[PDB]
């Protein structure tokens, strides 16, 4: 007992965390969350419009989106 | 002189080695065809024999080719084979229907891997990340080092593809380059 | 390079887990195969023909990390880390029950085959149940104080020899509940026991990369320890590997990390084989059991290999 | 080593090429190392320059 | 001492250039409709000069192994304070650098700029750089030794007298960087805007004799790091007792065999020589 | 059969070159490890 | 699939993260789009993670590692590597050259057509080991102080090529506190504005307008502080002989 | 370097017109050989090799740039690759055998010879061959090449 | 004591002197497999140019070579018998004591390997076929690409 008592603490670790079906992945999933609206509000708000020099490294992206405004519209 | 009364004998020259052999018994270096001095980074292409020991400038034909890249580079593929010595028998058979199906699944494969790739180009897949983002590991056993020839810890690699944000554009405007030019010419069997 | 059996190719791969393949066993006649892998399912191949998945078994929670067979092929035992055993019938596709009493990891299990049919399981709570597959409930339980990660029935079917994390092959009477005896000499923790298929004797490998051949029958000294085969060292994940001997008992293989199959001589001693194939750790190394030169090597791969012994 | 001078019945000079490689430098290892002669590169070169005048 | 802020936020606010154009581009943010005279001659002063006593200190850099130099710093404009997380310090010779970035992380590139302004290239070690616009005087030779042995540590100082040009040498890459940075639109004694850009090449053939001798001696300095000293003993030749080493082991037994280099450098576990 | 152990334990002759990495700085073979193995030596 | 890096460049720690980009960034060579790999540090640094910034391609043909761009086999520059031991490799760097250059290279190795420099060291180390009236000296009123406290300025005499400010601002910094240092090694001359004239003072009357300065022997003195000019070249001959007939 | 870029790019703008033009080549190989840039009009003549790999007259321009600068090895490497390229084409061959009896190599003469008549000429090269060994006195060796 | 074994190979004739004063187990072991006819079609499936032409393997590899004492016999380092230069003879082996039927041969100096591997022979005839061996193209493995075989061997005494 006193002998393997560590060699027993960190088999059932292991095994518990290789094993465990909370994950079954590697990593513990979870269900994606709602933000809140004030989040969203504060980006929007930041942004602008996109004339800051700071947003140019969302520029490529915002512009890129515009493939997308057909369905923001529908 | 013979053996094994070679006991003070000394050669000075492939004369004295004959039709060569250096002389194990001597306690000298000898060199029976001729000293190599040195080779002083030269940029020749090596000399080098064929299979019944003659000077080869097939050599030239294939530079710059690939080693199972079909030359013909020699007056022996202007005979007509059935007159060419080193044959008997020629088979002139089709392949069989197993290595006709080994051929047709090993070109299928390579065709539909770039038939998903043309696929792929002609329909960008509306947004383009993939939910399977699985992580691949890499053994990694390194070599030594850039000054350092002491030998360190192998090395185990997670590799995963980055998530790339939906909605950018490609990153990068083409460019027009002029094509490069052909693979060697081959010799003109006329 | 002669052809020694009735097979498509002198070897083949089976794939289509999108897990590890922590267990694979062949069926008594050696002509199907179940493969019990951590994607929580096992697949179910048919060796002859040419080869054929004819079976998908689902309903387990976590990692399959041990089968075994009836002793006629027509129910399926199963034991995984969802800490349940299971039974499925193979007619139907379809889990007839699952045993439920172990409270941790359920490592091993193996199934008594003669006389009356019985279920032995090691799991990490320190118990070794003892199951009848009819009720869902526990005949009985051996209550150790260390996780047991082998079990093995012998022949004579009422001593259990199970092997965990205090290294010792602790044999045990049923009857009693209670040791008998325990041989001695492995260092890590036993991740294969085995009898051979004329039972007198035992093979074990244990974390130590030693695969040891210990005497079953009851007359022996006291040093019960055959031979200590080497070759297969254990890489860097502390998989539960599995061997086996071969049908005639003359061989006996293990599985190694390096993605190798190791076979000696289990009279000898002398490196058979070591064939190599898989990119993971080879968790399963199974002979055939109707005598053919057969190997099936299972591993870490996603995929297994079923090899002939020419 | 190439060359073997032998006396036969009359007792003359009798030089005999082991290989074949005295009169050609085809199947000669070292017919890569023939550096000609200065006089004979002018020599040549003055004949492409008279060519070129021509 | 912690890292002291050199100017404050209510001034390091973002906002835009000065209107020169007609309507103002917020894809490339400049100004358009205007002119291109206007932007060739303006080169405005320095906001600010940074201090080695007064300012250089310590920060969260100081705490994390391996991150760069403060660029804001060296510019003299950085409100951080302690809490910037790039050193607030001049390199020592200590300081080296890969090629592939500068002394402030900013990536160094295949080429020049075609004013030779900017981070600099990989393609040439320059630590040379290249101060223009400078007021002739009788002392500027004293002001350029003063100001820049205050921003590092000089291999060599060459200041043109005819067109005001001082070009100042380094012996470390990183205070070159640091001091082209620190000292760009900066005044020296006189109320004037420095070009300091990356020299180039020195046509002076003693230059770029000496160049090219500390080019083999670095490199040089590299393959006796690589080679164990005996071989370099041996390669060199430069004494007597190494030599009749090397004569003796490349004879290895046999006299008058003098073994190739190749055979006799061979390195590896188990090739030819036990010096291996 | 060239993987019986003695076509194995036969070794290659004759005496070394005195004068196979597909990387440029090393060796890299695909492996396939567990997740919970890499993360757990990685921690 | 798997970048060519360096042991110093990848991280401490044995078990990888990386993240693999295709198409990611530029070659800095050649201006191609390659497959990045970026790994995070060792010490969480703010900067960014560590990444390929060269193709393979262009490292196979410049033999670097992908992320430092230093010389797989030494640990040098690839542009000092190559110049000391220029016998390697050239290359190009025009516009399309180089990307015409990039992309026939790279199809040439992968379709298939296309432990070399040991020689070229061995034979760099013997390069490096093959090595390249009478003016009367000081007196007295050479190395007596003058009277005029406002001259501060000492004056150093036969300046070699090879003669570094930073070691002659340590030796002046050992004895005194310098204001100034301005070494000319065009016409071989130095001035010296120290700060304190007492330091001055005594460091000049320990040197006696002699010094040995790493096997350069040098001639201080006091002179008024004079902009060096572009002097004649019998001028700096003369500085020159002036300098090295400090030492009889 | 003005005038030679404003030359060069001249010439590379007929290039990019019509590359089927050997003049275009030509003329910009013989005014880089007047710069004395052998490395210019080597590459030069080596893009044009490309274009028309099997032209007699470029392969020989080619040559007769190297052997009038007298880079003797670099001739003799384009003489073993056009003999290789166009086996059947005997002005390749002559010159060859030309060039190597100028240089004095009689048994370098005799080795292209050789490799020839493996190739197994016409009448004239046989000839031409038996003419060389009655020019240097080698009655026997040309009774070998009859037979 | 010399003993003649002539070579057939596929680029001329070598010619053996073989010493049966010195290494006489190894020689004689040489003209039983000569005799036997163990060498016939036996290609040399290594050349290392400056180095070393090996062959005498039957199956091609290297890994093989049986020769008439079983499998292995001792080494005979006899003091006297340097690998002094090109063309001479000795036993392949994988380590001491380990002498089986593939021949080393130098084409070079190669004094190294005294102390460890049995000189036995030398070449009387062919030398320059020998060189010729020596030049042929190989490939990362040594093997060469283009293939030399040793037709027949005999024995001439
Ligand atoms: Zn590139
Ligand atoms: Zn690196």
């Amino acid at each position: 007992i006193a002998k393997f008592a560590q060699k027993k603490k960190e088999w059932l670790r292991m095994q518990r965390n290789r094993f465990g079906e909370k994950r079954k992945g590697g990593f513990v999933e979870t269900q994606k969350a709602d933000m809140p609206p004030e989040h969203l509000r504060k980006i929007v708000k930041d942004i602008g419009d996109v004339s800051q020099k700071k947003y140019t490294s969302d520029k490529r992206s915002y512009l890129g989106a515009l493939k997308f405004m057909p369905h923001a519209v529908l | 002189p013979p053996y094994p009364n070679r006991a003070g004998w000394r050669p000075r020259a492939p004369e004295d080695f004959g039709d060569g052999g250096a002389f194990p018994e001597i306690p000298v270096a000898q060199y029976p065809w001729g000293k190599n001095d040195s080779s002083s980074k030269s940029n020749a292409l090596v000399v080098q024999v064929d299979s019944e020991g003659k000077v080869d400038y097939t050599a030239i034909a294939r530079q710059g080719h690939s080693s199972d890249r079909i030359i013909h580079a020699s007056f022996k593929d202007l005979i007509p084979l059935r007159q060419r010595a080193e044959a008997g028998q020629i088979d002139l058979s089709r392949p069989s229907k197993e290595e006709v199906e080994a051929t047709a699944e090993r070109t299928k494969n390579a065709l539909a891997a770039l038939v998903s790739g043309a696929l792929a180009a002609q329909k960008p897949k509306n947004v383009q990340v993939n939910t399977k983002r699985e992580a691949t590991f890499v053994k990694y056993t390194p070599s030594a080092q850039m000054g350092n020839n002491t030998k360190k810890q192998e090395r185990i690699i997670k590799i995963v593809e980055r998530q790339r944000d939906p909605m950018e554009p490609p990153k990068f405007k083409h460019k027009k380059i002029p094509r490069g030019p052909p693979s060697p010419p081959p010799p003109v069997m006329h | 390079t002669p052809r020694t059996s009735n097979l498509k190719a002198p070897l083949m791969e089976l794939s289509g887990h999108t897990g590890e393949i922590f267990t694979a066993k062949f069926d008594p006649t050696g002509t199907l195969i179940a493969s019990g892998s951590m994607d929580r399912t096992i697949m179910l191949w048919r060796v002859y023909g040419d080869c054929e998945n004819y079976g998908v078994l689902n309903g387990h929670k976590a990692a399959i990390l041990d089968l075994q067979w009836s002793r006629d092929g027509d129910i399926l035992f199963s034991a995984s880390a969802d800490m349940h055993l299971a039974s499925w019938d193979l007619t139907t596709g379809q889990r007839i029950r699952r045993y439920i009493g172990h409270e941790e990891i359920i490592n091993a299990m193996d199934v008594t085959q003669r006389g009356e049919e019985l279920l032995i399981s090691g799991s990490d709570d320190g118990t070794i149940g003892i199951w009848d597959p009819r009720t869902k409930n526990a005949v009985d339980y051996i209550e150790t104080d260390f996780p047991i990660t082998a079990v093995a029935v012998s022949e004579a079917g009422n001593e259990i020899y199970s092997g965990g994390i205090d290294n010792d092959i602790k044999v045990w009477d049923i009857r009693k509940k209670a040791v008998v005896h325990t041989m001695l000499g492995h260092n890590d923790t036993i991740t294969t026991l085995r009898v051979s298929p004329d039972g007198q004797q035992l093979l074990s490998y244990a974390m130590d990369s030693t695969a040891r051949t210990w005497d079953i029958r009851p007359f022996a000294p006291t040093d019960r320890h055959i031979r200590t085969f080497d070759g297969a060292p254990l890489g860097l994940e502390k998989n539960l590997i599995r061997g086996s001997w071969s049908k005639d008992g003359k061989k006996i293989a293990v599985g190694a990390g390096d993605g190798t199959v190791v076979i000696w001589g289990s009279d000898t001693g002398k490196l058979l084989y070591k064939l190599p194939g898989h990119k993971g750790t080879v968790n399963c190394a199974e002979f055939a059991p109707d005598g053919a030169p057969i190997i099936l090597s299972a591993s870490s791969d996603r995929t297994m290999l079923l090899g002939e012994l020419i | 080593g190439t060359l073997d001078i032998i006396e036969t019945e009359d007792g003359e000079m009798i030089a005999v090429d082991k290989d074949g490689t005295f009169f050609s430098t085809a199947n000669a290892t070292d017919f890569a190392q023939h550096k000609p002669d200065k006089a004979a590169v002018d020599r040549l070169v003055a004949d492409l320059r008279k060519a070129e005048e021509a | 001492r912690p890292a002291r802020p050199q100017i404050d936020p209510a001034l390091v606010k973002s906002e835009r250039p000065p209107q020169t154009g007609t309507v103002f581009n917020i894809w490339y943010n400049k100004w358009s409709g205007g002119d291109r005279e206007d932007k060739y001659l303006s080169q405005t002063h320095a906001k600010g000069r940074c201090n080695i006593a007064r300012d250089s200190g310590y920060t969260r850099a100081d705490s994390r192994p391996g991150s760069y130099f403060c660029l804001y710093f060296a510019r003299g404009i950085c409100p951080k304070g302690q809490d910037c997380d790039y050193l607030h310090r001049l390199p020592t010779i200590h300081d080296i650098f890969n090629p592939n970035v500068d002394c402030f992380g900013r990536d160094k590139f295949a080429d020049y700029r075609d004013d030779m302004g900017g981070v600099g290239s990989f393609n040439r070690q320059n630590r040379t750089i290249y101060v223009g616009r400078i007021h002739v005087t009788d002392d500027i030779e004293e002001i350029v030794a003063r100001h820049f042995a205050e921003w590092g540590q000089i291999e060599r100082i060459r200041v043109l007298n005819n067109r005001g040009v001082a070009f100042i040498t380094y012996t470390n890459e990183a205070n070159a960087q640091f001091a082209k940075e620190a000292m760009a639109h900066q005044s020296l004694d006189h109320n004037e805007i420095l070009n300091v850009r990356w020299a180039t090449a020195d046509p002076n053939p003693l230059a770029q004799k000496r160049e090219q001798r500390r080019i083999e001696e670095q490199a040089a300095e590299a393959i006796r790091r690589a080679l164990p000293a005996e071989f370099v003993a041996e390669i060199e030749g430069k004494d007597p007792e190494a030599r009749k080493r090397r004569k003796l082991e490349s004879s290895y037994g046999l006299e008058g065999y003098e073994a190739p280099d190749a055979v006799h450098f061979a390195r590896g576990p188990n090739a030819v020589n036990p010096r291996g | 059969v060239p993987y019986t152990g003695e076509n194995l334990a036969r070794p290659s002759y004759g005496p070394a070159n005195p004068f196979k990495n597909n990387v440029l700085t090393g060796h890299a073979e695909e492996m396939y490890i567990s997740e919970a193995t890499f993360r757990a030596k990685h921690r | 699939d798997f970048p060519s890096v360096c042991e110093n460049c990848l991280p401490e720690n044995p078990y990888v993260k990386m993240l693999k980009e295709d198409y990611g960034a530029e070659c800095k060579l050649c201006t191609r789009p390659f497959t990045v790999f970026s790994w995070a540090g060792d010490g969480r640094a703010h900067g960014r993670k560590k990444r390929t910034n060269i193709c393979l391609t262009c490292a196979r043909l410049k033999n670097a590692c992908q992320c430092c761009i230093m010389d797989l086999q030494f640990g040098l520059p690839i542009v000092i590597r190559d110049k000391a031991l220029e016998l390697i490799a050239p290359g190009p760097q025009s516009e399309i050259n180089r990307e015409y250059f990039a992309q026939n290279n790279e199809r040439a190795i992968e379709e298939g057509r296309a432990k070399t420099d040991e020689k070229a060291r061995e034979l760099l180390r013997r390069l490096a080991n093959s090595k390249p009236a009478a003016l009367p000296p000081p007196g007295p009123k050479d190395w007596l102080p003058p009277a005029d406290k406002s001259i501060m300025s000492l004056f150093i005499t036969g300046i070699e090529d090879d003669l570094p400010e930073w070691k002659i601002r340590d030796f002046f910094k050992q004895y005194g506190k310098i204001k100034s240092l301005v070494v000319s090694h065009m016409t071989h001359c130095a001035f010296v504005n120290y700060e304190t004239r007492e330091g001055a003072e005594k460091a000049a009357t320990e040197l006696k307008g002699r010094a040995v300065i790493a096997g350069c022997p040098l001639r201080i003195r006091w002179s008024i502080p004079r902009p060096i000019g572009t002097m004649n070249k019998e001028e700096r001959a003369e500085m020159l002989r002036d300098g090295r007939s400090a030492f009889p | 370097k003005e005038y030679q870029g404003r030359k060069r790019r001249e010439f590379e703008d007929y290039i990019r017109r019509n590359r089927l033009r050997l003049q275009n080549w030509f003329q910009y190989a013989q005014w880089e050989l007047e710069q004395k840039e052998f490395a210019r009009a080597r590459s030069i003549f080596e893009r044009a090799l490309d274009v028309h790999p099997n032209n007699t007259q470029l392969w020989i321009r080619y040559i007769e740039a190297e052997l009038k600068n007298r880079n003797i090895n670099h001739a003799r490497n384009l003489l073993d690759r056009a003999v290789t390229r166009l086996p059947r084409v005997s002005k390749l061959w002559y010159k060859y055998v030309y060039v190597m009896e100028m240089l004095g190599d009689i048994p370098g003469t005799r080795q292209v010879f050789d490799r020839w008549m493996k190739w197994e000429p016409d009448e004239d090269a046989w000839n031409a061959y038996i003419k060389l060994e009655k020019r240097y006195g080698e009655y026997e060796r040309a009774r070998q090449i009859f037979a | 004591m010399a003993t003649d074994v002539a070579l057939e190979t596929t680029m001329g004739t070598i010619i053996l002197e073989l010493y049966n004063q010195h290494a006489p187990r190894t020689c004689e072991n040489f003209k039983t497999l000569a005799a036997r006819g163990y060498y016939d079609g036996t290609i040399f499936h290594r050349v290392i140019k400056d180095f070393m032409v090996q062959g005498g393997d039957p199956t091609g590899t290297g890994r093989g070579g049986r020769s008439i004492y079983g499998d292995t016999f001792e080494d005979e380092i006899h003091p006297g018998l340097r690998h002094t230069g090109a063309g001479i003879l000795s036993m392949a082996n994988a380590g001491p004591n380990t002498n089986g039927s593939q021949f080393f041969l130098t084409l070079a100096p190669t004094p190294w390997l005294d102390g460890k591997h049995t000189i036995f022979g030398r070449v009387k005839k062919g030398i320059r076929v020998l060189q010729r061996m020596g030049l042929v193209p190989t490939d990362a493995d040594d093997r060469p690409k283009t293939e030399i075989k040793i037709i027949r061997a005999y024995v001439v005494g």
